[PDB]
């Protein structure tokens, strides 16, 4: 699956702290995958089907700023670590997986797009182990199969001794 | 405060 990332900034810190407090954003939305921040953490979120969908342990239940003002959490399943506020104009939706191939790749925020082998519902581990920063910022991001369709979104990484080994992931059925 | 889209991911392939 000859499928590459490419990660764009459209916002910098003081843009961030400014849009944060007012819950408004001018800014034209493009894209499948956004790269979310709070003043004070960063991660990922991807639209599927109508929603912006991330995780609860970044997102809280804050809102998500908006064309036309903040934008109220829709979705909020604590027990899943999920959240998902509908989709501003400009993003666009993923299509859900068919395939059901356990071949998976992990798309990081640094645009690097990793191999992972579903082991289960949540569960795939990686070909090749990754050190714990370098995954860190990345939950919300998708897992994709061969064809390029999102199977889920990065939850947690599965560690042995200091390094990730497999990730845990929300599959697409849940959302 | 809000959660601000500070960037995105381009997908390819
Ligand atoms: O607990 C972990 N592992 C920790 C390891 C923490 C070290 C940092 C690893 C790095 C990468 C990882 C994707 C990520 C992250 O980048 N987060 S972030 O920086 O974007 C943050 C938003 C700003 N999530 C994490 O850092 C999670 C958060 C925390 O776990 C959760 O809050 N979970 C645990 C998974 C889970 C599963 C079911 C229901 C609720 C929950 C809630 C520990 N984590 C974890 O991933 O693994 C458990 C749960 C699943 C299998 C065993
Ligand atoms: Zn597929």
């Amino acid at each position: 699956a000859p499928i590459t990332a490419y990660s764009q900034q459209t916002r910098g810190l003081l843009g961030c702290i400014i849009t944060s407090l007012t819950g408004r954003d001018k800014n034209q939305v493009d894209g499948e995958v956004q790269v979310l921040s709070t003043a004070t953490q960063s991660f990922l979120a991807t639209c599927v089907n109508g929603v912006c969908w991330t995780v609860y342990h970044g997102a809280g239940s804050k809102t998500l700023a908006g064309p036309k003002g903040p934008i109220t959490q829709m979705y909020t399943n604590v027990d899943q670590d999920l959240v998902g506020w509908p989709a501003p104009p400009g993003a666009r939706s993923m299509t859900p997986c068919t395939c059901g191939s356990s071949d998976l790749y992990l798309v990081t925020r640094h645009a690097d797009v990793i191999p992972v082998r579903r082991r289960g519902d949540s569960r795939g581990s990686l070909l090749s182990p990754r050190p714990v920063s370098y995954l860190k910022g990345s939950s919300g991001g998708p897992l994709l199969c061969p064809s390029g369709h999102v199977v889920g979104i990065f939850r947690a990484a599965v560690c042995t001794r200091g390094v990730a080994k497999a990730v845990d992931f929300i599959p697409v059925e849940s959302m | 405060g809000s959660v601000v889209i500070v960037g995105r991911i381009i997908l390819s392939g």
